């Protein structure tokens, strides 16, 4: 409830509690590089990926025009003006203001094994396509958060699995 | 000047006289390709015309033309100003309350900042103050190496919201301020100066000089920038409550709601056609104000909201009213008007301005009050009937005050510094432009000749009378 | 463009046949004659030397916007313009006075005068007694010491040079280059 | 709808705002960066970058960096056989391109 | 469509070609999508010029040093040249016959293609001889004059222009040859006068021009201008002693002298960049004194005398309200002093007044010069120091840290070098002895101390007259 | 007490006395190398003051020493 | 950005911490394990701990602890030819660097 009121994203790893803004979130560099079909890259290879197209399977759940009531102010509004309403309690016109944002996914990859990658990281992505005529992916955005990331070890290979996102 | 009639016949004129073309095929290989050539060579040619008439700064038709032009002639135009009110109200709640805090941040009831300008007292009952919009963000740059300008430039959201810029740098433990200057004209080799500059594109940056005429940043050495944010042209009525932020501790203790004065006195940025005026005049004006204009264009650029002012010398003043007085002797006499500000409070404004003018020795200033006079007409003219008389008369009303009223911007139709009277002509060519008569007669009564110095002319609707039929 | 630019570019084979070789032709006249002069004229303002006429009418009309010129009382125009922006930076000195006198009037060279007034106020009134320079050494007149007054008198050598037309020209065009707070009293020859 | 190659310099509708792009790409074309490739103009390709444009990387719409780099404003003005060219890769033009057109600010503004 | 592609005037044609009974069938076809591409180069050419012209237009967005170069007013320094490198050789004598005195400009070719004119005359006292190489060589133009016009202009090859370091234009008419000296912009030109100014064209050619009767004087109708250029290369080197010279151009003394280098010729300098050239060509007037900028008298007199530790600039209005008179001759005045750390006051108003005469001067004003007035003060300190330290070591110290801080010759008055001026008062003295840690109790008292208007009055301290008392606790 | 410019003189002086640097090479080798040398020698002296200061007692200015 | 290797003992940034770490790996180099090693140092080592390091374990960035176990203070001294060292794993050292960077409480401490 914290994190929503102050509109942040939390997770809990390697001994520290994490609140990041949403806003200054869209405004950093990134760190590491992942490209696709290039052989003669100076930074890591992507080996399988995952193109979501579906936002508004993720968009549905938020659009709506936020009301609430406060005993001085009367109803109090936030939001757009052409959603359905829907009423919440809290009548807090920052907290209200937050209500609706979250980081929507895009993409998902699987790498050789890297333990580098946490939650919270900014990464720049680079596809080429692998026929017809070298033509870059442009559906893919340059700069991506990493959301959640999974390691897998068995008796003989270490692999790495990530989900990315883009803030709305 | 080609049109399309004259490029088909330059072309039937060319087929006709070359010897294979008249000859070898006719009338129905050719006359499609007249078309299709005629219609390729209109088109390039329009754009060609487009181009050159984009090449001026008088004649740019787009912003980013005049932006480039106004970059050549190095120009930054005014910033937003934040708007400015007090809050009369800061009663406590419970017991130990913010003594005498100052600059404490506070957020409206939009998510709009805001902040107290001075200390508040010690609220025995309530404390008074005054707040406003400005609110402080701050960004850091590391040297690597001397790059011989360093230029440093903002992000275009933070120069949307800019007020004041200022720079430190800070070398092995030592922080200091750099002035700017203009240009770089009478510094060298170890001032500490820098200049502003604007892109094309809507971005405010900083460049520090050469070897030369200059101290290049050191090696090693941060570079802070620090700006003061503001939108531009926010008003808060009364009442509303106003919660700090950051220093939150005090929520609780306190309240805070507004009262008395609202906030009103914002201010945005400059639009195209005043930049294109201004960027011009800025080459005449350089820095110096030896001129007669530079004083006015001065005033208008440092106070706002002024309509016009007028200045004049020695000689024009002993012409006008004493044959001969020492006492005149580098003497700079100033009248204006403000539509919001007593007369009174603009020459509190004038002098206090002028504290800080170029060129300024040997100088005396001096201001005049204005005299207003009247003036008024009378219409007679007869309506086509489609439309109903008190319409015509309500409209007619309406856009004469607009017009040719006392707050109207007819005395500076661009914000250059500079006196425009009302001449007769303006007002025929006005009331026939508009288009409601068929035919109308007007007659001017009350109307005084102009000095030009300190007369105002203005337009009174409400006394004039409109006489209408048919 | 250049006398057989767009028929070369044919391949070697059309090149030989009559009817696309005189269509080349053709719409290269078209395209000279219609659309390169504007483009031409687009190139060649980078340099105030090079630029046509009219290009050279259009920024005398952005410069007449401020100050009072004609065009026709010089003996070139890109000198006029070059020389009024560059004396731009002088403002307040001599310097311009003298120099737009010697360019728009065929070669006349003038001098500045400054007028002294006396000291002795009560006895003499300020704007009783007023001495140029060249006969202030010279003089008999205010009976005591002497002070500089912000005002001017011009001395034309008849060498060089009648006197109205040249006050008209001068308060036509060079007295708007005076400061504002500095007064001009008419002529003075030798 | 005529849709534009992704390596023209048209996809900027604006004159004045493709000047910025410009200067990049021929500030990088005279550096001495470790993947150039340098080429020397040949006989038959006096007016014809197009002819360079595809020998070099392939694909033809990238002429007008070939008449950026060599330095003359019109195509119909020959370039001089035998000039030194340098001509940086693909990939790192469409990228700029698409910097440019999705964002458009220089490459070292400040952000907080 | 503003941005036309080749499918969209093929589309036009076939939108224009319907409804004709001879082309309509011809629509899909090879030759219509020949001709179709072949005109659209054409259009092509026509959007890509204007657009690269607007572009080059400005100063602001050029994109080459050349167009930049060409629309700068100014060249002086907008543009910079290359410059020779420089060394000292050493010339042997083989055999007899060798000439007693080497002649200066002897042009000296390199083990590789490099041209080296010795500057200086060489003698040899017994074969030996030491001078100084430049690395240039003088090549030279000639052009006549066929008509006189108006702004007459003669323009050097590209080659030429990639390595000009000076330019030198001699004009001869009849049989007498004469030099013409360049001008920045025909600055105090005229009839009579001979001056030319330099242009740069879009395409890398430098220029002269002479230009009109009233401000130039137009060469001419039958004389034959030739110009002179020095060519060089900037960033090359020579070792030191592993290069032989042999002569060219006078291959007469091939024989007879052996020149061998003896320090490494090097030093020399390249053009510039185009962004520096940008950046200089909106700021020259920066480097080269012209006016006094902004009216400030007090920052210009800084920067052209060095070591002025402070001066002040008055006003009528001041000197009224110092002197409390309302005029004697203040009108259209203005006053100045200062002081220099070691040198008169009357040395002081012949530079400060031969500086300003230099500039142009302002309309009906003049200057006039107040000498300075002296009022030194002291102090008197009683103070305990405690045994540890020795009395005289704190007086020597003390006294050398007072005089470094409050002196004459002191740096307090304009601790950076923009005019102002500072006055010493009460409170510094006792914060600066509190600094310092000798005492652990002073009080301090001020002798023939003086209250002094900032314009005129200097106050500082006299060291060695003043009188300490120090005791041990 | 040393200042970057007492280094960049001194190694000026260092490298004009060599018999073989000054004489083989010049001018656009060594200019580069200068200032590499002032930067990393001025770094490492500013180290050592930081350490000898932190050394004592009385002069530590962090909380562990 | 430019990180250090596991091995390297500058993982501490305060160089009065770090005695506690250099102690302990002293204290263990002195005693006797049965994962200890033996190792004399050759003519060719005599200025060069990392090619000691190089040899013993394939890791370079571990010639701090080759020059601590030596008794020396500097590189620039040479080690005596012929001493007999004895050193421990690489994971140990590791580990201990890890626990005084992160942990850095003494063995021993006794907590609740």
């Amino acid at each position: 409830e914290i994190a929503r009121d102050t509109g942040s994203m939390c997770w809990a790893s390697r001994g520290m509690i994490n609140f990041k803004s949403m806003e200054k979130m869209a405004n950093a560099a990134p760190s590491l590089t992942y490209e696709s079909a290039n052989p003669n890259t100076s930074g890591f290879t992507i080996s399988q990926f995952n193109i979501l197209n579906a936002d508004y399977e993720y968009q549905r759940r938020h659009n709506y025009r936020m009301a609430s009531y406060d005993m001085t102010k009367g109803v109090v509004y936030s939001g757009n003006q052409e959603d359905p309403i829907k009423f919440t309690s809290n009548p807090d016109p920052t907290a209200l203001a937050n209500y609706n944002k979250f980081i929507l996914p895009r993409l998902d990859m699987l790498v050789e094994g890297n333990a580098a990658l946490t939650p919270g990281t900014t990464l720049k992505i680079v596809v080429h396509n692998t026929a017809g005529d070298g033509e870059l992916d442009e559906s893919i955005p340059d700069k991506m958060i990493v959301m959640s990331v999974t390691h897998f070890e068995d008796r003989f290979r270490f692999v790495s699995r990530a989900q990315l996102g883009v803030v709305n | 000047t080609p049109t399309k009639d004259s490029i088909r016949a330059e072309f039937e004129e060319l087929v006709e006289k070359d010897s294979f073309w008249s000859k070898f095929v006719g009338s129905q290989f050719v006359s499609m390709l007249t078309l299709f050539i005629t219609q390729i060579v209109y088109r390039c040619f329009q754009y060609a015309d487009a181009a050159l008439a984009e090449g001026f700064i008088s004649t740019a038709t787009r912003r980013s033309s005049i932006l480039a032009a106004a970059e050549t002639n190095s120009y930054v135009g005014t910033k937003p100003t934040p708007s400015s009110g007090m809050i009369e109200i800061t009663a406590t709640s419970e017991d130990a309350p913010a003594v005498i805090p100052k600059n404490m941040p506070l957020i409206s009831d939009d998510q709009y900042p805001y902040m107290t300008m001075d200390v508040c007292r010690l609220v025995d009952g309530t404390g008074t103050v005054e707040v406003a919009q400005l609110e402080i963000q701050e960004v850091t740059y590391t040297v690597t190496a001397a790059k011989e300008f360093l230029e440093v430039v903002l992000s275009k959201a933070l120069t949307a919201v800019c007020y004041k810029l200022e720079v430190f740098v800070t070398t092995d433990g030592k922080t200091t301020q750099w002035s700017s200057s203009t240009m770089f004209r009478l510094a060298g080799s170890k001032s500490q100066v820098y200049v502003e500059f604007y892109k094309p594109s809507e971005q405010l940056g900083v460049r520090f000089g050469d070897g030369l005429i200059g101290q290049i940043p050191p090696e090693g050495s941060t570079i802070t920038l620090k700006v003061w944010c503001t939108n531009g042209d926010i008003t808060l009525v009364a009442g509303q409550n106003l919660t700090p932020v950051d220093s939150a501790a005090n929520l609780a203790n306190l309240i805070s709601v507004k009262t008395t004065t609202p906030i009103t006195a914002g201010t945005d940025a400059e639009t195209t056609e005043i930049t294109r005026n201004r960027a011009q005049y800025y080459l005449a004006y350089d820095d110096q104000v030896v001129w007669g204009g530079d004083y006015t264009y001065f005033l208008v650029r440092n106070i706002p909201g002024l309509s016009w002012v007028k200045a004049w010398g020695e000689g024009q003043q002993e012409k006008l009213d004493g044959a001969y007085n020492v006492q005149n002797i580098n003497k700079i006499f100033i009248s204006g008007w403000h539509p919001n500000k007593s007369q009174s409070e603009l020459e509190e404004m004038i002098l206090a301005a002028f504290k800080k003018v170029p060129n300024e020795l040997n100088k005396k200033f001096s201001y005049k009050e204005v005299r207003k006079l009247p003036f008024k007409i009378t219409i007679t003219g007869r309506i086509s009937a489609s439309l109903t008389i008190e319409n015509v008369t309500d409209e007619l009303k309406s856009a004469l005050e607009t017009k040719f009223g006392r707050d109207s911007t007819f005395f500076d139709p661009n914000r250059v510094g500079k006196y425009i009277l009302i001449k007769k002509k303006d007002v025929w060519a006005f009331i026939e432009t508009l288009g409601y008569f068929r035919d109308f007669y007007l007659e001017f009564v009350e109307w005084n000749e102009s000095n030009g110095f300190y007369d105002f002319v203005y337009l009174d609707t409400e006394n004039s009378t409109f006489n209408i039929s048919y | 463009m250049q006398r057989s630019w767009f028929n070369h570019r044919l391949t070697s084979a059309k090149q030989k046949s009559l009817l696309y070789k005189s269509l080349a032709d053709l719409v290269q006249s078209m395209m000279d004659t219609f659309v390169d002069p504007w483009l031409e004229r687009i190139t060649n303002r980078k340099s105030i030397f090079s630029m046509s006429k009219e290009d050279l009418e259009t920024r005398t009309n952005e410069l007449g916007q401020f100050f009072t010129i004609r065009t026709s009382n010089s003996s070139s125009v890109p000198m006029l313009l070059q020389q009024r922006l560059d004396e731009i930076h002088f403002k307040g000195t001599e310097r311009p006075i003298n120099q737009t006198i010697y360019r728009e009037f065929n070669g006349i060279s003038v001098l500045w005068d400054p007028i002294y007034a006396p000291v002795d106020l009560e006895r003499h009134p300020y704007g009783t007694v007023l001495i140029p320079e060249s006969t202030l050494e010279t003089t008999g007149g205010t009976f005591g010491e002497m002070f500089l007054t912000s005002r001017g008198m011009i001395s034309i050598p008849i060498n060089d040079l009648i006197t109205e037309e040249i006050l008209r020209k001068f308060n036509q065009f060079v007295k708007p280059l005076l400061p504002l707070h500095i007064v001009f009293d008419g002529l003075t020859l030798y | 709808q005529y849709p534009l190659s992704r390596y023209d310099d048209r996809n900027i509708a604006d004159p004045i705002l493709r000047a910025e792009l410009r200067k990049e790409v021929m500030l990088m074309c005279e550096s001495n960066d470790k993947n150039l490739t340098i080429y020397y103009v040949l006989p038959d390709e006096q007016y014809r970058p197009d002819l360079l444009a595809y020998r070099m990387w392939g694909i033809a719409e990238l002429r007008w960096v070939v008449t950026l780099a060599a330095g003359l404003e019109d195509e119909s003005q020959g370039m001089t056989v035998g000039k030194k060219l340098k001509l940086p890769p693909a990939t790192w033009i469409r990228e700029m391109i698409r910097h440019f057109q999705y964002d458009g600010q220089v490459i070292g503004t400040l952000s907080i």
